[PDB]
């Protein structure tokens, strides 16, 4: 403190992504002689069997005020992108590491060269490196593939 | 050469210090001879100030029976207009017009020619008798709205009261004709043709295009006739209806306003200064104090070139609301220019220009001017804490005894207005000389900068003042307690510290149980931080917006007070019309409106849009206030002006 | 409401009572007015209620012939209470389910084109690739996590957990809102950034689709986003609202497109494009191809994937988001802007002549032909009827111009029942026909006539223009009911009688605390004195009318 708000958030969101989307950061409230309730921040406080939080013998060394990771109900599908495109992007990544060709089509011209479509992926044809329709298919070789920003550079030959 | 005599030579006519010695250098010893060829050699000086625009001055009116005279005399700055010598000139001219029934302004000009040049040479501004008109009737009356507007009115069967009211109305509504029928029967036919084309544009039919035009004509030919205008003291009726009730009739009127029709050349102080220029260590920089200053002096003394020197020498040495700003090692400055007396008071009120000290600029070649008195006086009336003198153009003052007897003049003038004259830092330097690179004079610029750092004190930071938080809303957090919200204006509120709730209702006390933000919970509330203050015991029903939290016994409530006020003009989105003795608007203090009534100063009967004015306000509810607090004046949301609490009352 | 008894007699009690009376007239008064107005202007009156919503204008003749012409085709077009038996809601969901099916075809085509189809793949693919570049330069690789919180807030509308009676933000902070699973962490991150119990109701991927009147032929299908999703959907909109100013697109100022529409009606070199159901046509594929992944990932987090209709039937959205979403207005501006700016660079035109206001686009007339091919490919339907690339007529953001002339019409929407409703119609007519206070004789007679339907008092009771429609617009100087006390004339105006409702105290406290945590060179300092924060106070309108005096100013 401080620590800006927009700063305390960014790190809290970053930590939340270090856990699976099914476990939540929650604080315990009121531990009974049988069950311990956690407040994950939802309408229904999570209850957990107090027995699993005991020692090698008896007693439970956890107390109210401590955060525990509790699971969320997975209760309970975008068929359009399921038109086979995640693997369509892995085809470039595998054909790029093996140094192999991939079927693609030159749709239209652009500033740097041309736009190419390979299994639904848009790539860059440097044009360095006489047509045209209907976008005839051609065997391309992938030279530069940016993993994070979807940008890929393809070579003619 | 012979500096004791040259001091005697300034009388008569406060001529330039160097003009006096140079006048003795040629024809030496004989003070009487020096005066004479110095008098005739003033006429040429007057023709050179001729080019200087003079859209300022005064309007004067005098009535002797069934005969009144209106007059306009122009000077360069309203500092000269408030000046005794200038005023004595105008009054001398007005008497001559009424005395002889002089209506030809050229006869009047030729008569007071010798007198004005002896006045021009002494003041250094372009002074001219612009225009003079005479009015006659069965009953004459005159209204003088300050010195900027003056009116003459002729009537029949009307007492003086009704005519005085017409005169005031004429001053506020600026009609051009008596009755709507008095407008030019053929000059209006041109405006009809301008509106018949804007209607026939789209635009038919002809019987409809003409009918709409002639409709707007009778509308914009009653907005120019006195009879057609709503009477400013009773807008529901027209002046015509007002006259037809008292069985009266206006025979004529004349309305002068200072500078009417003169090209009001706009001036960009920042542009002029800037155009002339360049011809913990971390926590230190963000904590450097901010100080506001301003140059105030004669026009031809080059305040604008001194401020251009202060910027460039501080840049050459340290490497870096029309305002200009520069930096010294210890503090950051904001430099504004005070060209007019009313101009600065308007900004002093709005908050758009608050000086912590002023730089009176006197050209040593001239010495103080007659209007230098008004310059220093302005500083008194806005409450300028400190004045520093910079004698400019010292490089052209031959004898050093001449520079010192200029200091004595300046220090005496300051003393004549409660300023520490015996202690006033006076820097004998040269502005026009420090822009070349003359270190001898460039060092004098740094010397002035040193006094700004040493003479002008660091304003009190809001953190060092007593705690005060303008409440914006109250909340009753079930399970916890009452809490108010707002941004701490001054001071520091700590948990456990006690506070008062001041304003609107009886002031009550409570203890701070906690300070709170959204990001976290805090221990203290520092000035400038938005917080909620949890309060002990007191309930939400007993608090409300408009009140303030404050350290017990720091600020107290008041209902009656004196104030400087500025009323917004028409083009500023302010009132359209004037208000009078019973004005009852809304006064906005920090967070809320409180209704109040005004007491206009003696002599003042009508306040117009764009007016400065003092007035004693009495609020319907008490308000936590102290001297210097600023407030908005609003008419149901519409800001119509603002003011400054000058004196609390009882 | 009280009172109507013989007790009291004060001007207000009489004006209030006279404000709660009803306009007793036979048939459809709203149509009676328009008909008499068409007649006074020498026009063929409406045959039946049917011709109101079917009459189409003639884009020729003099400006005057068209200004009255265009008013006829528009005045009753949005009339609320026809009896044609037309199902405004059913036609709404037909266009909704159809626009949704349009995305599926569009999503399919963009994810993997079918070059045997009619679309112009060459220009469209090269245009996407180029717009994508210009977009990635403007918004960056990912939305600033700080700038987003800088614009995070609660809308005043309803959510999946709050009806519009609990739509004030203080109830969003008071009542646990809902959120979708991909937006959970945002809420949980925020819960860990404040000591106030930021809480969640239910986790669900659904948003409520509903209907809100648009005109006499159809309603409008909008989305009611989950509580916490709208909270961050707006944070994204705010970032996009700020970045768009770089392309000269101020979504806070409609007067830009207005003046441009006026310019195009004169020079005839600028065009006003009109898209049909464009907000429902923003496919996911066009979003995944144009937006850099870091951004697209956040939009995907904050959008509602599924939505339950009023029938109980759930739809999985092929579109990215509908009109009721926090960033949809900003998003569609960005997409249309980039595609328009790219169309120009490809035609060697000035990409600065592109101005966009969400659905409303202005463009060089020489690019409309090519721009139409691009939209058709990316799944946007261009309505040829209301898209003007040449001719005297233009239209953009509520303003309609014909050869420079303002031909903007007015709409009588509801059945004129209370004197309040009639005064508004009379005032809209006043404003439409007057020129600087001067009446148009043709429309003037009609105005005087239906003004007599008002109670006698509410007839001579006038206010200046721009003070609302709580009274007839005229010269307030002759208004016999105005009190000029204090040197400030006050005028009685009609207003909605309200009953106070208790606010969420703790909810309102947070709404305050949170709004402070996310934060003529002379006239400027005066406005500094005014604290522009409004203490939260909830009220309920009752359908009764109150009379309150307001400060007024003769506009002389």
């Amino acid at each position: 403190g401080t620590e800006s708000f927009a700063q305390l958030f960014e790190e809290s969101l970053k930590e939340i992504e270090t856990r699976p989307g099914s476990i939540v950061r929650g604080v315990v409230v009121a531990i009974d002689k049988d069950v311990v309730l956690v407040d994950a921040g939802l309408k229904s406080e999570s209850a957990i069997p107090a027995e699993q939080f005991k020692n090698a013998q008896g007693e439970l060394e956890i107390q109210v005020g401590d955060e525990v990771d509790v699971a969320l109900d997975a209760v309970e599908l975008l068929s359009r992108e399921k038109a086979k495109r995640h693997e369509a992007w892995i085809t470039l990544e595998k054909a790029y590491e093996d140094a192999e060709t991939v079927t693609g089509v030159i749709n239209g011209k652009v500033k740097g060269g041309f736009t190419v479509e390979l299994n639904g992926i848009r790539a860059f044809l440097p044009g360095s490196l006489t047509l045209h329709l209907e976008g005839k298919e051609l065997e391309f070789k992938v030279i530069k593939l940016d993993q994070k920003r979807n940008n890929v550079v393809v070579s003619r030959r | 050469i012979t500096a004791s005599l040259v001091k005697e030579l300034r009388e008569r006519t406060g001529a330039g210090m160097m003009d006096c010695k140079k006048a003795l250098t040629e024809a030496n010893g004989d003070i009487e001879l020096a005066i004479e060829n110095m008098r005739k050699s003033g006429a040429i000086k007057a023709a050179k100030k001729a080019g200087n625009v003079a859209a300022d001055g005064v309007i004067k009116t005098k009535i002797d029976g069934n005969y009144g005279i209106i007059l306009e005399v122009n000077c360069q700055t309203d500092f000269v207009a408030k000046d005794a010598g200038f005023q004595a000139f105008a009054d001398k001219v007005l008497d001559a017009a009424v005395a002889g029934k002089i209506t030809d302004v050229e006869v009047l000009k030729a008569q007071f020619e010798e007198e004005r040049v002896a006045l021009v040479a002494k003041i250094g501004e372009n002074i001219n008798i612009r225009r003079v008109a005479a009015l006659e009737g069965d009953v004459l009356g005159s209204y003088q709205h300050g010195a900027r507007i003056g009116v003459l009115v002729a009537a029949k069967g009307a007492d003086e009261e009704l005519v005085k009211h017409i005169a005031m109305h004429v001053a506020a509504s600026k009609p051009e004709f008596i009755k709507p029928e008095d407008v030019s029967a053929e000059v209006v036919e041109k405006e009809y043709q301008v509106q018949l084309d804007i209607a026939m544009q789209s635009g038919k039919p002809k019987e409809i295009a003409e009918k709409m035009v002639e409709g707007r004509m009778k509308k914009f030919t009653g907005e120019v006739s006195l009879t057609g205008q709503p009477f400013v003291m009773e807008p529901s009726k027209t002046v015509g209806q007002l006259l037809k009730e008292h069985n009266a009739e206006v025979t004529g009127f004349i309305r002068f306003e200072v500078g009417e029709g003169i090209e009001k050349v706009e001036t960009d102080f920042a542009a002029e200064v800037a155009a002339m220029s360049k011809q913990s260590k971390e926590k230190f920089e963000r904590t450097k104090p901010h100080v506001n200053v301003g140059t105030i002096g004669h026009v031809d003394h080059g305040k604008t070139t001194l401020t251009a020197a202060i910027t460039t020498v501080l840049a050459k040495t340290y490497g870096g609301t029309s305002h200009v700003e520069y930096d010294t090692p210890t503090r950051h400055y904001a430099h504004v220019d005070c060209p007019g007396h009313a101009d600065y008071v308007k900004n002093m009120i709005t908050g758009a220009a608050q000086m912590d000290g002023a730089i009176l600029v006197v050209a040593a070649t001239d010495g103080p001017m007659p209007q230098t008195r008004e310059h220093i006086l302005l500083g008194r009336q806005v409450g300028v804490p400190y004045i520093i003198v910079f004698l400019n153009k010292c490089d052209m003052v031959d004898d050093e005894e001449l520079l010192e007897l200029v200091e004595m003049e300046v220090r005496e003038l300051l003393s004549q207005y409660d300023f520490p004259g015996d202690d006033t830092p006076i820097v004998r330097g040269s502005a026009l000389k420090a822009l070349e690179g003359d270190a001898e004079w460039e060092a004098k610029i740094l010397e002035l900068a040193g006094f700004l750092d040493s003479y002008i004190p660091e304003p009190e930071r809001a953190i060092d003042k007593p705690f005060l938080l303008p409440i914006e809303d109250v909340f009753s957090i079930s399970g916890r307690g009452t809490v108010v919200t707002g941004r701490v204006e001054r001071g520091i509120i700590k948990v456990g510290e006690e506070v008062e709730i001041v304003g609107i209702k009886e002031t009550q006390k409570s203890t701070c149980t906690g300070v709170e933000m959204f990001r976290k919970l805090l221990d203290e509330g520092r000035a400038g931080e938005n917080v909620g203050v949890l309060l002990r015991g007191i309930k939400r029903e007993e608090i409300e917006r408009g009140q303030v939290l404050a350290k017990p016994g720091t600020i107290k409530p008041h209902t009656k007070f004196e104030s400087e006020v500025y009323i917004l003009s028409k083009d500023e989105g302010g009132r359209h019309t004037p208000f009078f003795k019973g004005y009852r608007p809304q006064f906005y203090f920090r967070t809320t409106d409180v209704t109040g009534t005004i007491e206009l100063p003696e002599g003042v009967e009508m306040v117009m849009p764009g007016d400065n004015i003092k007035m004693v306000v009495t609020l319907i509810h008490p308000i936590a206030m102290d001297d210097g607090l600023r407030f908005a004046i609003r008419e149901g949301g519409r800001t119509v002006g603002a003011g400054v609490v000058a004196k609390v009352l009882s | 409401m009280s009172k109507t008894a013989s007790s009291r007699n004060s001007l207000s009690a009489q004006l209030r009572r006279a404000a709660n009376t009803r306009i007793e007239v036979e048939g459809n008064l709203a149509l009676s007015i328009a008909n008499d107005l068409l007649l006074a202007y020498g026009q063929s009156p409406f045959n039946s209620e049917a011709e109101c919503i079917s009459f189409s204008p003639r884009f020729d003749g003099t400006p005057d012939d068209f200004r009255i012409n265009y008013l006829k085709a528009e005045i009753m077009s949005k009339y609320d209470d026809f009896s044609l038996g037309i199902d405004t809601e059913a036609v709404a969901w037909e266009k909704f389910l159809a626009a949704e099916a349009e995305c599926a075809l569009t999503n399919a085509r963009l994810y993997r084109p079918d070059y045997s189809e009619d679309f112009n793949f060459s220009l469209g693919e090269s245009c996407i690739h180029m717009a994508r570049r210009k977009i990635a330069k403007l918004i960056g690789d990912v939305p600033s996590v700080e700038g987003m919180l800088r614009h995070c807030r609660f809308s005043g509308g309803a959510t999946t957990t709050n009806n519009r009676s609990y739509g004030h933000p203080s109830f969003k902070f008071a009542l646990p809102q809902a959120c979708t699973p991909r937006a959970l962490k945002y809420v949980l991150a925020l819960r860990a950034s404040t000591h106030f119990d930021t809480r969640i109701s239910d986790i669900s991927p659904f948003n409520k689709a509903v209907t809100v009147p648009k005109n006499s032929k159809t309603d409008r299908c909008i989305a009611i986003e989950p509580g916490w999703n709208m909270f961050f959907q707006l944070g994204i909109g705010g970032i996009l609202r700020d970045r768009l100013r770089c392309w000269g697109i101020d979504l806070n100022d409609q007067t830009i497109n207005q003046r441009r529409a006026h310019e195009g009606s004169v020079t005839n070199n600028l065009a006003t494009v009109d898209l049909s159901a464009a907000s429902d046509s923003i496919s996911l594929a066009l979003c995944e191809l144009l937006l850099p992944p870091g951004w697209f990932e956040v939009l995907m987090d904050l959008r509602s994937p599924k939505g339950r209709l009023p029938d109980g039937s759930v739809v999985t959205y092929e579109k990215i988001s509908s009109m009721g979403n926090g960033y949809t207005f900003e998003l569609e501006s960005l997409i249309f802007a980039s595609l328009a700016r790219s169309v120009c660079e490809i035609l060697d035109l000035d990409s600065s002549e592109v101005t966009v206001y969400g659905d409303d686009i202005i463009l060089p007339s020489c690019a409309v032909p090519a721009l139409r091919e691009v939209f058709k490919y990316v799944g946007f339907t261009t309505n040829t009827k209301k898209t003007f690339s040449e001719g005297p007529f233009r239209e953009s953001c509520g303003k309609h111009y014909y050869s420079g002339v303002d031909v903007t019409p007015f709409y009588i929407r509801h059945r004129i029942v209370s004197p309040a409703d009639l005064i508004l119609v009379l005032n809209n007519l006043y404003r439409w026909a007057t020129i600087d206070g001067v009446w148009d004789p043709r429309a003037h007679s009609v105005y005087l006539k239906y003004r007599k339907l008002l109670p006698k008092q509410l007839q001579r009771n006038t206010i200046p223009d721009g003070y609302g429609d709580g009274a007839l617009v005229g010269s307030v100087l002759i208004n016999p009911f105005a009190k000029n006390r204090g040197w400030i004339r006050y005028v009685p105006v009609i207003t909605d009688h309200t009953r106070d409702r208790e606010r969420a105290e703790l909810g309102s406290y947070l709404y305050d605390l949170f709004s402070r945590c996310l934060s003529s060179a002379d006239l400027f300092a005066i406005d500094q004195l005014i604290c522009r924060s409004n203490p939260t106070k909830i009220s309920r309108s009752t359908g009764k009318f109150d009379i309150q005096y307001i400060a007024c100013s003769s506009r002389v």
